């Protein structure tokens, strides 16, 4: 989650434009595919759908 | 004698078809009813009384939603393209998480741009009016034959069932979406059931998909007319009346 | 060339534009363009018809044109 | 115009399989009698303009095309059947039905066809006022609309 | 003939290597020098550079089919014949590669006359193998299967050429993948599989054991299927336009860029076979 | 009509040639774009099936 | 080649042309034309309406704020009003204005009714198969 | 033999052409240019000069 | 085909698309041109010549349009006149087909011919402004030239 | 294998796209004459390219 | 998209086996001749089939 800094993962930003009325819009038009992670407490976690291993842990 | 009660059967159901289709016509042919407002955020139609709109013109106002489609396969005048079904949002809540709507059938769309990335234009989700007759979606419901299967979690479907729409639109009121399904229609055609033009579009598909059906389109049940039906019937009765003839000779071996 | 079909706009701006570019026009070509300017632009008289036909019909109708004259001369000397 | 000659087809099978009415059937009988009188059963080369013996053979060949080619083949396909029917009572190859049945097959499926393409034959036809032919196929038109109550192109 | 090209190239070479250490502007327009006087240069021996490559394959269906065959070899003054005008009559058509560089049209008619002309001696070549495979004792082997493969691929290969050689044609496919499809069928399909027809050919002769016929078939089966799905879709993208020597394209060559890789790995499954069937063979150790 | 109505300016827009992608994609990005002066001065037609000139000596 | 193409659709004719008043519309430019009229206005057959000052000034935009630097004769023919002459060779060219104008008009005039029943279906009777 | 090892070379190289060259966006080098245009030139190369010449002559 | 006001974020929307759009296996170049954007499309009128002088500031590329089946050797030193003639109107992507170095792969080339009528509005309103705009740019002499240079 | 298959394929793989698809053809367009026209399949995808 | 007007030439799909576009003439005629080319060739495969 944001690593290694925020101009290149940009992961809080995309979940509040997902969560936004914009992208919420966007869904409905479904040009854009759906969310696929979740930012848990600190942490984010891909859905099992999204076809992708969960990120390695910062140690 | 077991194809002549079939065409007894199939000339029973051609009459039945044919008082179904007048009836019906006879609804649609009273003006549009238009529900805006409250009205429109929560429609009359329910199950309870579903059969008092049938069939009935409605102008209703809400946000459908391309993006989780339904595309329900269909043949019309040789395209075996499918009929475009969104589910149509009449009221949201400012999180948007709890909705509630209808079920639209926007007309028929051909099978090379069914997808959504195939298509040239981004999809308005906004508020919009559309015109549409009250239809329960019988011979879609109907439709498929034997051994014919759906998955609504890969979101493939081969007909229109109406419990697995609803689950699928996920609104609050799923009785009210499983009642009936709207058809966009144009109250500008001819109310003929015999009319041959069932989609409004002309020769050259100049309309933009997908394509809003007619009144005569919506009134026509694709191989159930009354005029196919008596055709089959004739057919079965003519079978049956050679297979009698040929049974009673051999029964009388003169 | 393929050229994509699109019936007319009606929208109610552009319409209002196109309009008010007709009465100029109307206005200006009964004097005779005997004006101190002249703002009429007859390309838009096409686009006009074109994009509003409710209008048009308006103002084909004999009643409607004079009912719009009559509100454009009550508006100018207003 | 692949789309439209297929929406065109189909609209010929709908009507078709919908039947017709008094009406109906009298424009269409008129239609085809005024395009086999002028084109089928005439040479269309005999045409005074270029135009119009141009556009007259674009509608003889659409009219063979889709009437008198595929009248053969379901007449042929008939006169098959028939063949294998003989052939399995005779235990042998037989000949006479085959020309017999293929005539009669093509006889009985060239009025169905004709009946359904009866109105795309006689629309191909207007090439305009100006021509004979032209000219001929707008009387026959409004006759058509006086009978029928309505208008056509 | 690389005794004839091979001081062009050279020359050519130095003249680079001259231009970039010491300046000399044998090639910069500025000063008198002609950019399209290297690529004249290099072309002159790239092309018999192909040719010398193409020309020993011949000679390994040409003696394998006569000795599996029982037969003596159809037409052998006429095909040799034919190599020698091919090899003598390369030296002229070496400004097919540069069509489009600019030279005059008298020129590039030339070229283009010459190049079309050079289809005569492959169809005789073809022929003559066609005509050694009938009225004989047939006795198949692996070396034979190669020779077909061989042939398979190399008719479609110089089929694809005289296409290119089509002027017209060629504005569009130069530079593009549909000539990488066309000399990857020629030599990564035609020059191995006769290496390998002769490597099975003379595989007594030089490991002084025979071959294992089970990893040989596999072999032969896996590259020449590899080949094949690797240089057929080529064509697609060179016909669709893609430019060479390019590492990231448009989205619309996924599906044959894929194609294309699977073919690449199908063609290095077979060269697995090989070295397991080499492997085999010694393992066997039988006279 | 190459041109588009604005409900801002209440004028008509116009954009240099664009690719499908970016005027389906990108609509709600544009930019350059430039107020319509029209075909004409005198608002007459430009629809003309054009040749090719006279030589010059 | 010879018969590479191994045949040849004669058949398929040059597509007529189906507008109302096309051939009103060439005869007047033609016409036009041989007035030899420098202006252009003039191809349409509403000009004396919609340029009222070409008959009598000339001046068609109004040239405020914006400067009039004309170098030859080509520059602003349409700020040139109509002489004798081109008046004179346009009054020659009324009965074919008056048609192509009478033909626009009833052009007009006719409109959609639900009468037509043939509508959807009119590419037949335009003539677009081949 | 030695035309075997250059011809595992030259396939290797083929390899890394082909997986550079599997979808769009460089997986393989990554946006390095120059080096796939290098390690196609040395395919080139290695497989006209080093692969067919030795085995042959 | 109207430029309303936007409801939505723009950048937002910017964003999503470029992150999340949605795909699919059989997709036209039309809505996938990933590697086929440029800026300032070279415009064209349809159906007549032009002469086409082709050059190179360094080393030599290759000017090429699949769709209209050109290929032009644009070579350093070298004016080479070559004939140009859109028979149709239609806009056509093209990209470099000779090594040139880094960015060999992304170097798109848009083309679009249109009707002279097109052509020439594009022409007065976006090309013939700037010929000029090196010494006098303003909305006047915009309309000044417009109007002193009418075909 | 080698004759009928790689003689009739490609012509019967056209004729079922007319039939079912119109030759791929775009709708939502104006005028058929002035429209261009969308050609059947004419690239033999069974002979190598 | 040029208002209305189309202008795109090439809708070439993902796995596209022909020419981008065919409104060029010179690709129409190339694609003409190609589909001859391989007509004409009747005689030489039965002959190549039967041996
Ligand atoms: C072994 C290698 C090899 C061989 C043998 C050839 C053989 C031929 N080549 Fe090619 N060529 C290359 C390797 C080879 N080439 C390479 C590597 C390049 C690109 C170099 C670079 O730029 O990097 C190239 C580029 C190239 C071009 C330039 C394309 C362009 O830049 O746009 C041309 C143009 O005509 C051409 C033509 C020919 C011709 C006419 C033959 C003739 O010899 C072929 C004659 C044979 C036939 C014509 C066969 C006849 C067919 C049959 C009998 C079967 C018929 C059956 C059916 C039709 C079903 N070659
Ligand atoms: C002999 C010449 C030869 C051979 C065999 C090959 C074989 C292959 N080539 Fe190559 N290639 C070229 C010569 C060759 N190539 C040339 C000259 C260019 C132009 C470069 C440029 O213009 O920059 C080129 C360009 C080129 C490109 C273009 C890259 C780009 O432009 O971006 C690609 C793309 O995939 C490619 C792929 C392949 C593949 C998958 C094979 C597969 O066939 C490879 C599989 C492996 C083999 C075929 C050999 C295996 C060897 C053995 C098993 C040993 C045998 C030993 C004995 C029998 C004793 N080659
Ligand atoms: C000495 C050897 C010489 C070898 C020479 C090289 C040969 C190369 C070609 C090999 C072809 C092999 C056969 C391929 C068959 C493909 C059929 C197909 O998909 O239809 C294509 C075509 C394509 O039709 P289409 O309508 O789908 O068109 C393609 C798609 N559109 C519409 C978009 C263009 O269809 C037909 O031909 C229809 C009739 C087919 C009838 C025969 C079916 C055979 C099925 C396979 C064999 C039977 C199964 C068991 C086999 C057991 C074998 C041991
Ligand atoms: C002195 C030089 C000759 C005189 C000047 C002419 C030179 C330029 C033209 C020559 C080539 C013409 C090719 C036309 C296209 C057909 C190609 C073709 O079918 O090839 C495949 C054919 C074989 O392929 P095929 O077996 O598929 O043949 C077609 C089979 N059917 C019909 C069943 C589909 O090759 C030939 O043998 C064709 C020879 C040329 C055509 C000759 C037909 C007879 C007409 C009289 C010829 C008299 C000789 C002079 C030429 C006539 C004009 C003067
Ligand atoms: C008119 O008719 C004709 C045409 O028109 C149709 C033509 O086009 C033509 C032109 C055709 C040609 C010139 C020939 C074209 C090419 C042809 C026919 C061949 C193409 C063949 C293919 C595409 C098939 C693909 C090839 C393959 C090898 C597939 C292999 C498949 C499978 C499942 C094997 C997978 C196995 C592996 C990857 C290896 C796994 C195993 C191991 C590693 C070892 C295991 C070992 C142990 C011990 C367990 C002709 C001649 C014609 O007559
Ligand atoms: Cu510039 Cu490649
Ligand atoms: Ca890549
Ligand atoms: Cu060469
Ligand atoms: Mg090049």
């Amino acid at each position: 989650l944001d690593y290694p800094d925020t101009d290149d993962t940009d992961d809080t930003e995309t979940f509040k434009d997902y969560k936004s009325f914009t992208g919420r819009r966007m869904v409905d038009t479904g040009i854009v595919d759906p969310l696929w992670y979740d930012i848990r407490e600190g942490k984010k976690v891909y859905y099992d759908w999204a076809g992708v291993n969960q990120p390695m842990e910062d140690i | 004698i077991g194809t002549l009660l079939y065409g007894a059967n199939q000339s029973s159901k051609a009459r039945e078809n044919k008082v179904a289709t007048e009836t019906r016509k006879e609804r649609m042919a009273k003006p549009t009813i238009q529900l805006t407002g409250a009205d429109s955020q929560n429609p009359p139609f329910t199950e309870k009384n579903i059969n008092d709109w049938l069939y009935k013109t409605v102008s209703i106002t809400g946000r459908p939603i391309h993006g989780k489609g339904m595309m329900i396969p269909a043949k019309s005048y040789g395209l075996h393209g499918f009929e475009y079904l969104v589910p149509f949002v009449t009221k949201e809540n400012e999180d948007g998480s709890v909705q509630e709507g209808l079920i639209l059938n926007l007309g028929f769309i051909p099978r090379e741009y069914a997808p959504i990335w195939a298509r040239a234009r981004v999809e308005n989700v906004e508020e919009q009016t559309f015109t549409c007759v009250v239809t329960d979606g019988k011979h879609l419901s109907e439709q498929g034959g034997l051994f014919a299967s759906n998955k609504p979690c890969e979101n493939q479907w081969e007909y229109a069932d109406l419990d697995q729409l609803a689950k699928h639109t996920g609104f609050v009121n799923q009785e009210q979406v499983r009642s009936c399904i709207l058809e966009h229609v144009n109250t500008e055609t001819p109310n003929d059931e015999r009319d041959c033009r069932h989609i409004d579009i002309c020769s050259d598909y100049k309309e933009d998909y997908p394509y809003k059906f007619t009144r005569s389109g919506v009134l026509q049940q694709p191989g159930q007319m009354y005029w196919d039906l008596n055709k089959s019937a004739s057919y079965y009765s003519l079978l049956g009346l050679g297979c009698s003839v040929f049974s009673a000779l051999l029964f009388l071996a003169k | 060339m393929e050229v994509k079909y699109r019936g007319p706009s009606d929208d109610k701006l552009e319409c209002e534009f196109l309009e008010n570019n007709l009465l100029s026009c109307l206005r200006e070509k009964s004097v005779q363009d005997n004006v101190a300017k002249m703002t009429c632009r007859p390309e838009f008289l096409v686009w006009f018809f074109l994009e509003c036909p409710t209008k048009a019909a308006v103002y084909h109708d004999p009643k409607g044109l004079r009912n719009i004259f009559i509100q454009d001369k009550i508006k100018q000397k207003g | 115009s692949c789309t439209t000659r297929r929406f065109i087809d189909e609209k010929e099978k709908l009507e078709y399989s919908r039947g017709y009415n008094q009406q109906e059937l009298e424009a269409s009988k008129l239609r085809k009698d005024f395009v086999k009188k002028y084109i089928v059963d005439f040479d269309t080369t005999l045409y005074k303009t270029q135009v119009e013996r141009d556009w007259a053979y674009i509608a003889k060949r659409e009219y063979r095309y889709e009437v008198q080619l595929k009248s053969i083949g379901y007449g042929g396909a008939l006169a098959n059947a028939v063949l294998l029917w003989r052939i399995y009572a005779n235990k042998k190859m037989v000949f006479w039905p085959i020309p017999i049945v293929g005539a009669l097959g093509y006889l009985y499926f060239q009025p169905v066809f004709f009946q359904k393409s009866n109105k795309r034959f006689f629309d191909m036809c207007n090439v305009g006022e100006e021509y004979y032919l032209g000219r001929e196929r707008n009387k026959i038109l409004r006759e058509c609309n006086k009978i029928l109550n309505v208008e056509d192109f | 003939m690389l005794a004839t090209i091979t001081p062009v190239l050279g020359a050519a070479v130095i003249m680079m290597a001259f231009d970039r250490h010491w300046q000399t502007t044998f090639f910069e327009y500025a000063y008198g020098g002609d950019p399209i006087l290297s690529q004249h240069l290099f072309w002159f021996f790239g092309h018999p550079e192909v040719y010398v490559l193409i020309i020993p394959t011949f000679g390994f269906i040409n003696m394998i089919v006569p000795h599996n065959n029982t037969r003596r070899v159809a037409s052998k003054h006429h095909m040799i014949w034919a190599i020698y005008v091919m090899a003598y009559m390369g030296y002229l058509v070496w400004g097919h590669h540069m069509y489009l560089v600019g030279l005059d049209h008298r020129s590039r008619t030339m070229y283009s006359t010459i190049t079309i002309m050079i289809s005569m001696p492959a169809t005789i070549k073809v022929v003559n193998w066609t005509l050694s495979l009938v009225n004989g004792a047939l006795k198949i082997d692996l070396p034979f299967l190669f020779s077909m493969s061989f042939l398979l691929l190399f008719l479609v290969a110089g089929f694809t050429g005289m296409w290119l050689s089509h002027v017209s044609l060629n504005v569009s496919m130069h530079d593009t993948f549909y000539v990488v499809a066309h000399f990857h069928i020629m030599l990564s399909g035609a020059a191995m599989t006769g290496i390998f027809s002769g490597i099975y050919y003379y595989f007594n002769a030089l490991f002084g054991v025979k071959y294992s016929r089970m990893f040989g078939y596999m072999h032969l089966i896996y590259y020449s299927g590899g080949q094949w799905v690797a240089f057929v879709p080529l064509f697609y993208l060179g016909f669709s336009g893609m430019p060479r020597r390019i590492h990231d394209y448009p989205v619309v060559f996924m599906g044959w860029h894929s194609m294309s890789t699977t073919g690449h790995f199908i063609t290095l499954v077979g060269i697995i076979f090989f070295f397991l069937m080499m492997f085999d063979s010694h393992i066997e150790r039988r006279a | 009509k190459c041109f588009f109505f604005d409900h801002g300016l209440k004028k008509y827009q116009m954009f240099e040639p664009e690719d499908m992608y970016t005027v389906v994609f990108e609509g709600w990005a544009l930019d350059d774009l430039i107020t319509f002066p029209g075909f004409t001065p005198t608002g007459r037609t430009n629809s003309y099936q054009i040749g090719l000139s006279p030589r010059q000596r | 080649a010879l018969f590479f193409m191994a045949n040849t659709a004669i058949s398929v004719p040059s597509v007529l042309d189906t507008s109302p008043c096309m051939k009103q519309m060439l005869a007047y430019e033609d016409c036009v034309l041989d007035a030899n009229v420098p202006q252009q206005e003039v191809i349409h057959p509403q000009w004396p309406t919609i340029w009222p000052r070409l008959l009598t000034d000339g001046k068609l935009l109004e040239f405020d704020k914006v400067p009039f630097h004309p170098e030859n004769i080509y520059n602003y023919t349409y700020m040139r009003p109509l002489t004798k002459k081109n008046k004179q060779y346009l009054y020659e060219c009324e009965e074919e204005r008056f048609v192509f104008k009478a033909c626009l008009r009833k052009v007009i005039s006719l409109k959609k009714t639900d009468k037509h029943t043939s509508w959807d279906t009119a590419e037949v009777a335009n003539l677009q198969l081949t | 033999y030695f035309s075997m090892v250059t011809g595992l070379s030259g396939a290797a190289l083929a390899t890394m052409i082909r997986l550079e060259l599997a979808h769009p966006g460089s997986p393989f080098f990554k946006g390095d240019s120059l080096r796939y245009l290098q390690v196609v030139t040395a395919h080139g190369l290695i497989m006209v000069f080093f692969v067919v010449v030795p085995i042959l002559f | 085909k109207l430029l309303k006001q936007s409801i939505y974020d723009q950048t937002t929307q910017y964003k999503l698309i470029k992150k999340n759009k949605k795909r699919g296996e059989l997709i036209p170049v039309t809505l996938a041109r990933r590697i086929l954007r440029t800026k300032k499309t070279l415009v064209l009128p349809a159906h007549v010549n032009i002469t086409l002088i082709t050059n190179s500031y360094d080393i030599v590329h290759s000017w090429f349009i699949p769709g209209l089946g050109i290929k032009l050797d644009c070579v350093p030193g070298r004016s080479t006149h070559h004939t140009f003639f859109i028979d149709n109107v239609g806009f056509y992507y093209g990209q470099c087909a000779e090594i040139c170095g880094r960015y060999h792969h992304h170097m798109p080339i848009r083309v679009c011919a249109l009707p002279f009528e097109h052509f020439l509005l594009w022409w007065n309103t976006f090309g013939l402004p700037k010929m000029l705009n090196t010494v006098s740019r303003k909305r006047f002499e915009t309309h000044y030239e417009l109007r002193k240079y009418s075909w | 294998i080698v004759l009928t298959w790689g003689w009739s394929s490609f012509q019967i793989g056209g004729y079922n796209y007319e039939r079912f698809d119109d030759n791929g053809e775009r709708r939502n367009t104006l005028y058929w004459k002035l429209s261009p026209v969308e050609f059947p399949q004419s690239k033999l995808w069974n002979r190598p390219s | 998209m040029w208002g209305n007007l189309w202008t795109e030439a090439s809708y070439q799909l993902n796995f596209n086996i022909g020419f981008s576009s065919l409104r060029s003439d010179v690709l129409i005629h190339l694609a003409q001749w190609q589909y001859w080319w391989w007509f004409w060739f009747a005689l030489i495969w039965s002959f190549y089939y039967f041996i």
